[PDB]
């Protein structure tokens, strides 16, 4: 009935329905786009970042740095968490996770807010979201910096900032890095679940993943309480993706269906984006250049890398590497081949035969797809100029990425090509930005659009829709796009950053069970339909309400048939009073009396006990309880 | 009578017995009779 | 409101694994295994306790298979194949991927060494094959409208 | 050519019933009727000329006709007004005027929002609709409209409602009571949302639906097979009461000739 | 309930020690039943001053006018429904406003109808409730009784006392003085709010805007329209049927206001703004209001003209306006309508008829679209604008 | 009357409590009001008040606690159990009782 | 099991009174070819009503002044009786579920004392042992 949002985020949702007996939490999700505010974290300190310009104010002047007129924080990224005091993270039960890049920002949730509650995700979820957490924790303490800068997230200070710095919000709520103990320990408190699995939450409601088709392992939530269901649409996608498609039919049916994780950059269609990306990079490959491909280690950069296996062949650019730099590239790799049974049927009919699922088993194996770990071990060894890397964080703030835009950016040859939409490529290349690296910008973002769950919608009804309220208005970008929009027949509520919605999906008759001994000794009847009374004692036991065995009377007794049928059932000496709309009805044995009004019938009785009880029996003739 | 007409309605929607089932006896019945 | 178990195979020995249950008029099986050491007509089940002579799809709306193993699965093709059950055969993802080689072995046995007159062939493996829905573990899968 | 008899009254404008007709205003009635109707629109009304003009007492042809098939919603969805205000002329004037300038013979898709209102005492015209028993003084006049044209029903009042007043009789005997074409579409009771296309839905599956029939003389070794279905069609009612059937009893004979 | 009916029978002023026994037993019952309709009145009016500070202090309720009664057939008064309304609720009996008393006989002159359903009780409840100013009054009877009642206002601060309150309330809510009620709304918002005690704090009080509500009654009964218009205005920012929420309230204003306009309009009266205000109020309630709209038509039928301010130009009440566009024809009389100042143009003539091509025609659509568009706005606002733009209408109506 | 509410506010009388444990009187009128509020329907009223049960009581409160280790929430019998751990941390001796009361539990 | 659906209201009511010697009492609706269990307020609301009550009033024995009549009477609930609930008013009268037993004046009938008793099926107990120590079981 309730719906607590605790991040305005569309992409990275964070949103606990105090619904039924349970508070649950559905994904927890991680605001990187505040590292963009910060100066980049090198793995090799930079002569051009360390001697950037201070920015000036009327007073501080070391914590700011200037660069191209923009201007950073010299401190330490930070990570806008979602909002964890808006409500208490103890009273939180079940925390539910859709996706590896929704699954960032529990560390926080499971230590530090004194949350004891179970966290529930799909295997290849978690170990994904293990390896993004892994790579993340080794960018940011590999080379750690102070977090000196405190002074400009005054209030009254940041209103003089520029924009980029003006428009951060919550940044007192900014907090740095989990350390790999805190990882460790969130990884610890999960249970893993397969998709169509029913999780019973304390005999109360029941949730399964649903498979989303966006990603490895990701998932669609619905949760149902026997009678009303609640459907999470996480990110998902129907494409021809690897994971096996949408589970659209277990969605109809739903009294709300809680919507995020929409695409961004919507008028992209992915295919031609991809086709894009590669003729890029092979024309920079042509001449000579080099190209950087920011990406995370387990994301879009599969997709990309098949159709690049496919692309040289016919280019003619099998010569160049392809080289794969992070701390959790192995592991990556590793864990997308194994996960061959959380594919779609096209791909998982290649365990039936024996054969590795992804094709880069294949690059692998004529050499042509070579992953290292970091920078200074085999890659500086094994490294030829005119190559293509994939590597680094694609916020450009750590990783190796920050060490190849240092040493790539001088030259026009090289570019740098950017997949992932969830940063926004001119701010990620702001500290960078006198370069004269060929930057492009074509991502690949395979979640639904507009249109799509539009169709969706219209094949599920949903008795309501919640989304972010950015997905109720037109993209600022475009601001006139009546179909970058989610149109319902109801009006689609909404919701910002820390609101609090009161759904209206309040109903009654829940479920009870009743058990045969009982059964056996209820009767219904015939009435206008079947009909029963039913006196019992109620068992609870975890939740789950049983009936073990231990006013209103209906019919028609119109006045007519009351003075006629029962005249003469065993008594004697009756007189009927003229009375208006009715009559009255008393005998003289002790001035025992009946009296009708309009749609019911009492029984008086004057100093008489034993005729009582047969006196309301013989009514009785004819009195259900309906 | 509740727990009559629930399970007259259930009994009433079945499916076919099996053979074996009808020609049994004493809920046992003798298998591979043609050899 | 009874649940009705007839164990054809396996009730008192080990092999030939197939087990009948009617637990609310849907009439499952529980494996189709095959014994091992029996020469001719007891190597496999007899599924003429099922109405033979008839289709066996309008019997059974569900069959199952535990593992890949032959006193487990081995009877799978002739069943469905031979004695005409179209009906969905449920099996994990791993036991899919390992029991069309082990049929394979054992066919190329009966082959070689010994006879094979009345035993079926690798074409008709494969068309059981067709039938199978890969089940994941602890996939609460809805076979019917009332049975999962 | 035909004209849908649209109500002249300056109640047509705003909502009809005295507190509510049904649902919500006019304009979601209007937007039901187009979303459900929109395939039978396009399918089967694509020829059926109707112009959404203005008119002072009663329907007139006066605009150019034009081929509106989904434009009939649009009709009582934010329609004009005129400063003209005639009860008398509603339906018995556009009645006779489809009579005489229409014919009895023509496509006509007389549906739009009309409150379809009567006075507030002994002004009752019944008329327009129910001229057979009631106003019997006009019996030998043009009226009731004895001739086909489409059924329009004023299912405004609450039988229960306003049969506080004894006014019920009014209000409720106007659809049943105009022509009794087929069967009587009146329904009395509170009103709710799936009502406002009751009376467009009538004809949703009713165009068109597929059949099993052959015409061939005795055996033959060159009959004709039709494929598409043809319109429902009976002679007798004895023979035809259900879907016709084929005997184990053909014969060809009898002689042709023009 | 009617056991103050034999005790009252005696003599009222009888001898002190001759009938010592009578006058005591007499003075006995008379304060056990005023003791009993003031906490009665405190119970069913007073929710929020009859809890302590760890109660749940729910929303006070109140009495209003029996509107019901006038527009319902058991006291249908052909001819004394404009004046003899306010003698319909008092009786001519609490002239003087009577703290913690209660001196009205219209327990008697009159009855509530009251259904098994509509009231807890179709004979106890309903005669407890109803009887509470006859017993009082033969308290007042009784020279001992109205002394101990007056002692008792005076000492307990009746103001500022919680069943005395309810009580003045109550008598006012009944006589019709409508200034009693009002300081009473008055002292109940700042009583409340300034005390550590748990109710309703602040101007958005629920006894408060049932004591502004009760106080709009009573001046709807005293003829005052103007009055009682303003007072439920400022409420919305024997028995009577009427929730205890502090949100009811507000929709329950409006209907004191229709039952005078009503009365006004099928009496010989034939006021056009009352039979405006009655069509505007016909969606309030039906099919009760059935009868008024039928009385505003037949008013404007007689005056054969009307003027307001704004009553379909920019006032977007459904009923309101389908009315008014009902009655432009000859169904309403034959009269001209007027919905903006000066404007209309004839309706109620023959319907072939020119006057203005396009000018008029265009000025009525964008009327009547601008209506349509505001018809989802609750017509509270519009009433309060009417009421506060067009108040020489309402003041001709009221008198 | 809601249940976050009365939840939170005896989250913030523990505060209260936990900031004046040398207080005694305040530790008295706490636990009475936890008590009061202990057969509340909602199952986190009940944990709040079992979590005050057991960071504050004298050392009659095992059996209070020791009742609610057959409640139909399993998380109101989780903070049962927690509270008689909290208790026996803060220096109680349990008894012998709550031994075949926890071995149900197991 | 019998799978059932229960109202809600009933659902909370069960334990709002029922939590610390219990029962539960209502009306199985078996409409539409599902079952719906409902208490009696919703079975009136699902569709031919006929209401059926005790307002007996049994002409008491006791022939003593109204007071003992009227106000010493009807504190005869709390001597041995159990599950009833406990609502207290200053004006005096036991308001129970369906009860209520100041009437009116101790003797209007033109006979000895006449009390109205009032009860339904459910609270049926205190009515029942009320009339009957009220027909002779209190004697002046
Ligand atoms: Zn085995």
């Amino acid at each position: 009935m309730k719906l607590y949002c605790l991040s305005g985020h569309p992409t990275l949702p964070c949103n606990v329905l105090k619904f039924k007996s349970t508070t649950i939490m559905l994904d927890c999700g991680l605001d990187m786009t505040s590292t963009l505010n910060f100066l980049p974290l090198p793995l090799v300190q930079s002569p051009r970042l360390s001697n950037l310009p201070g920015w000036s104010l009327k007073d501080l002047d070391k914590e700011l740095k200037e660069c191209s007129g923009h201007v950073f924080v010299d401190s330490v990224p930070e990570f806008c968490l979602p909002e964890t005091e808006l409500i208490d993270l103890s009273t939180v039960d079940v925390i539910l996770i859709s996706n590896y890049h929704c699954m960032m920002a529990l560390p926080y949730i499971t230590e530090h807010t004194g949350f004891t509650g179970t966290v529930y995700a799909t295997e290849p979820t978690v170990q994904i979201g293990r390896l993004l957490m892994e790579e993340l924790v080794n960018f940011i303490e590999r080379v750690p910096k102070a977090q000196s800068a405190s002074l400009w997230k005054n209030k009254d200070i940041q209103r003089l900032l520029p924009s980029p710095l003006k428009d951060a919000v919550e940044v007192s709520t900014w907090r740095r890095c989990y350390t790999m103990q805190e990882v460790n320990s969130a990884l610890s408190k999960i249970q893993l679940v397969g998709y169509s699995q029913k999780i019973e939450l304390f005999g109360a409601v029941q949730v399964t993943p649903l498979s989303s088709g966006y990603a490895l392992g990701s998932s669609n939530w619905i949760i149902q309480s026997h009678y009303e269901k609640v459907s999470y649409v996480s990110g998902s996608s129907l494409l021809t993706t690897h994971p096996q498609p949408m589970d659209q039919a277990s969605l109809k049916n739903s009294d709300v269906l809680v919507l995020t994780g929409l695409t961004q950059i919507p008028t992209a269609n992915p295919d031609g984006m991809v086709g894009e990306f590669c003729s890029n990079l092979a024309l920079t490959v042509r001449n000579g250049g080099n190209v950087l491909v920011p990406c995370y280690p387990s994301g879009v950069i599969y997709d990309l890398l098949e159709c690049l296996y496919q692309y040289i062949d016919s280019a003619g650019l099998s010569s160049v590497p392809l080289y794969f730099i992070s701390p959790v590239a192995n592991s990556s790799l590793e864990f997308s081949q194994i996960f061959a049974e959380w594919l779609c049927h096209n791909k998982q009919s290649k365990v039936y035969l024996p054969e590795p699922p992804f094709p880069h088993a294949e690059l692998i194996q004529t050499n042509k797809l070579k992953h290292y770990p970091s920078i200074h071990g085999d890659f500086s060894n094994d490294f030829r100029q005119p190559c293509v890397v994939f590597t680094g964080h694609p916020s450009l703030r750590f990783g190796d990425v920050v060490h190849f835009m240092e040493l790539w950016g001088k030259s026009s040859l090289n570019t740098v090509i950017f997949t992932e939409p969830d940063f926004s490529y001119l701010e990620a290349l702001a500290p960078y930005q006198p370069l004269a690296m060929k930057c492009i910008y074509c991502p690949i973002d395979t979640r639904l659009n507009f249109i799509q769950v539009s169709k969706l919608l219209k094949e599920v009804q949903p008795l309501h829709v919640v989304c972010p309220e950015q997905y109720t208005q037109p993209p600022p970008a475009q601001s006139h796009r009546m179909d970058l929009m989610i149109d319902c027949q109801p009006p689609a509520m909404s919701y910002r950053r820390a609101e609090v919605l009161a759904l209206p999906f309040k109903r009654r008759y829940e479920k009870i069970e009743i058990m045969p001994e009982l059964a056996d000794s209820l009767v219904p009847m015939e009435i206008k339909i079947s009909l029963a009374t039913v006196s019992a004692v109620l068992h609870t036991k975890d939740n789950k309400h049983l009936l073990q065995p231990p006013p209103l009377l209906s019919g028609s007794i119109p006045v007519e048939q009351f003075v006629q049928t029962l005249e003469k059932h065993g008594f004697s000496d009756i007189k009927v009073e003229d009375t208006a709309k009715g009559h009255i009805v008393l005998l003289q044995e002790a001035e025992t009396l009946i009296q009708i009004e309009e749609d019911s019938t009492h029984i008086i009785c004057d100093n008489d006990e034993m005729l009582r009880v047969r006196l309301r029996d013989l009514v009785l003739k004819f009195l259900q309880k309906f | 009578s509740l727990w009559s007409n629930r399970i007259n309605t259930a009994n009433s929607r079945k499916h076919q017995e099996f053979a074996g089932r009808l020609n049994s006896v004493n809920n046992r019945a003798e298998l591979y009779q043609h050899l | 409101p009874e649940i009705r178990v007839t164990p054809l195979g396996a009730g008192q020995d080990v092999g030939r694994s197939c087990i009948l249950v009617s637990i609310a008029g849907k009439n499952v099986m529980l494996d189709c295994g095959m014994h091992m050491g029996f020469n001719d007509d007891r190597r496999f089940p007899d599924f003429s306790y099922i109405t033979q002579n008839g289709r066996l799809t309008d019997f059974l709306d569900c069959v199952i298979i535990s593992h890949f193993h032959l006193d487990h699965c081995g009877a799978l093709p002739y069943f469905s194949e031979m004695v005409g059950y179209d009906g969905p055969i449920y099996m994990t993802h791993p036991t899919q991927a390992i029991c069309p080689i082990l049929l394979e072995d054992y066919r190329k046995i009966a082959v070689d060494k010994k006879g094979e007159a009345n035993f079926f062939t690798s074409q008709m493996i494969k068309d059981c094959m067709k039938k199978v829905v890969a089940v994941h573990l602890h996939q609460t899968v809805q076979v019917d409208d009332e049975l999962e | 050519p035909t004209v849908v008899v649209m109500d002249v009254s300056l109640s047509m404008t705003r909502p009809v019933s005295i507190e509510g007709s049904e649902e919500y205003q006019r304009k979601h009635l209007a937007a039901h009727g187009l979303t459900m109707l929109f395939e039978h629109m396009a399918t089967n009304y694509k020829l059926e000329f109707t112009a959404l003009v203005v008119f002072s007492s009663l329907w007139e042809l006066m605009v150019p006709f034009t081929r509106d098939y989904n434009t009939l919603q649009e009709a009582l969805s934010n329609m004009d007004d005129y400063d003209k205000t005639c009860l008398e002329s509603a339906l018995v004037g556009v009645c006779n005027i489809v009579q005489q300038e229409w014919g009895g013979a023509i496509p006509c898709q007389v549906v739009l929002v009309t409150d379809g209102c009567l006075g507030i005492g002994r002004g009752s015209l019944r008329h327009s609709l129910a001229t057979q028993n009631q106003r019997s003084e006009s019996n030998r006049f043009p009226l009731p409209f004895p001739f086909p044209s489409k059924l329009y029903i004023m299912c405004m009042a609450n039988l229960e409602e306003l049969q506080s007043t004894d006014s019920l009789e009014c209000l409720e005997r106007l659809i049943d009571l105009n022509n009794g074409e087929g069967q009587i579409f009146t329904i009395d009771g509170p009103l709710c949302l799936k009502n406002v296309q009751s009376m467009f839905g009538k004809l949703i599956d009713l165009a068109y639906t597929p059949f099993h029939a052959v015409l061939k003389c005795g055996h033959l070794t060159a009959d004709v097979q039709v494929f598409p279905r043809p319109e429902p069609f009976v002679v007798d009612e004895e023979i035809d009461p259900i879907p016709k059937v084929i005997n184990t009893d053909l014969e060809i004979v009898g002689f042709i000739d023009i | 309930l009617h056991r103050m009916k034999d005790l009252c029978r005696y003599m009222n002023n009888f001898d002190s020690e001759a009938h010592a026994k009578y006058k005591n037993q007499v003075v006995y019952s008379t304060m056990l039943v005023f003791f009993k309709n003031a906490f009665q009145y405190v119970n069913s009016i007073q929710p929020s001053l009859f809890q302590g500070p760890n109660a749940p202090s729910q929303v006070p309720l109140v009495l209003l006018e029996d509107v019901s009664n006038v527009y319902g057939d058991v006291e249908i008064d052909r001819n004394k429904h404009i004046h003899k309304k306010r003698k319909l609720a008092e009786g001519r009996e609490k002239t003087m406003s009577s703290d913690d008393e209660d001196c009205s006989a219209k327990g008697r002159n009159r009855h509530i109808v009251v259904n098994k359903a509509e009231l807890a009780n179709s004979t106890e409840v309903l005669e407890s409730f109803k009887l509470a100013r006859e017993s009082w009054e033969l308290l007042y009877s009784l020279e001992f009784l109205d002394k101990e009642f007056t002692r008792i206002c005076l000492a307990w601060k009746t103001d500022t006392w919680l069943w005395l309150r309810i009580f003045l309330t109550d008598m006012i809510i009944y006589q019709g003085q409508y200034k009693k009620a009002i300081a009473s709304l008055h002292h109940l918002a700042a009583l409340q709010g300034s005390i550590s005690q748990p109710q309703i704090t602040g101007q958005g009080t629920l006894e408060h805007q049932r004591a502004l509500i009760q106080l709009a009654t009573c001046h709807f009964a005293l003829g005052e329209y103007r009055m009682t218009c303003e007072k439920v205005l400022d409420l919305m920012c024997d028995l009577k049927l009427l929730p205890c929420t502090s949100k009811a309230i507000m929709p329950y204003c409006l209907h004191l206001m229709l039952a005078c306009f009503k009365l006004r309009a099928f009496t010989d009266n034939r006021d056009d703004m009352a039979l405006g205000h009655v069509i505007v109020l016909l969606q309030q309630e039906w099919p009760r209001g059935e009868n008024l709209f039928l009385k505003a038509v037949n008013k404007i039928c007689q005056q054969g003209n009307f003027q307001y301010e704004n009553f379909f130009n920019y006032v977007t009440n459904i009923d309101m306006l389908e009315e008014f566009a009902y009655l432009r024809t000859q169904e309403g009389g034959k009269i001209h309508l007027e919905l903006l100042p000066n404007q209309g143009m004839l309706i109620k003539h023959h319907t072939v008829t020119r006057g203005i091509t396009k000018g008029v025609k265009e000025d009525f659509r964008l009327a009547m679209e601008r209506q349509v568009s505001r018809c989802g706005e609750n017509l509270m606002v519009v009433l309060h604008r009417f009421c506060i733009n067009e108040k020489i209408l309402l003041l001709q109506t009221l008198t | 009357k809601s249940h976050q509410v009365l939840a939170q506010l005896l989250d913030t009388l523990l505060a209260i409590g936990t900031k004046l444990p040398e207080n005694q009187a305040i530790q008295m009128r706490l636990v009475d009001v936890a008590c009061k509020h202990l057969t509340d329907t909602s199952h986190g009223v009940r944990n709040k008040c079992l979590q005050l049960l057991g960071n504050l009581g004298s050392l009659d409160v095992q059996k209070i606690i020791g009742d609610y280790f057959s409640d139909q929430d399993p998380r109101v019998r989780t903070a049962a159990i927690k509270a008689m751990l909290q208790l026996h941390e803060r220096g109680l001796k349990l008894h012998q009782t709550i031994y075949n009361q926890a071995c149900k539990l197991l | 099991s019998i799978p059932v659906g229960i109202s809600l209201g009933l659902l909370k009511r069960e334990m709002a009174q029922g939590l610390l010697p219990r029962l539960l009492h209502g009306t199985l609706i078996m409409k539409d070819s599902n079952f719906r269990l409902v208490s009696s307020e919703q079975a009136l609301k699902e569709l031919a009503e006929h209401q059926l009550r005790f307002t007996c009033r049994v002409h008491l024995h006791d022939t003593r002044k109204e007071q003992e009549t009227a106000l010493r009477v009807y504190s005869h609930l709390k001597s041995v009786l159990k599950d009833h609930c406990v609502q207290h008013l200053p004006d005096g009268s036991v308001t129970v579920e369906s009860v209520l037993l100041q009437a009116a004046a101790p003797s209007e009938d033109p006979g000895t004392k006449v009390l109205l008793v009032s009860w339904t099926y459910q609270d049926e107990e205190l009515g029942s042992f009320l009339t009957s120590l009220l027909k002779k079981g209190l004697p002046q």
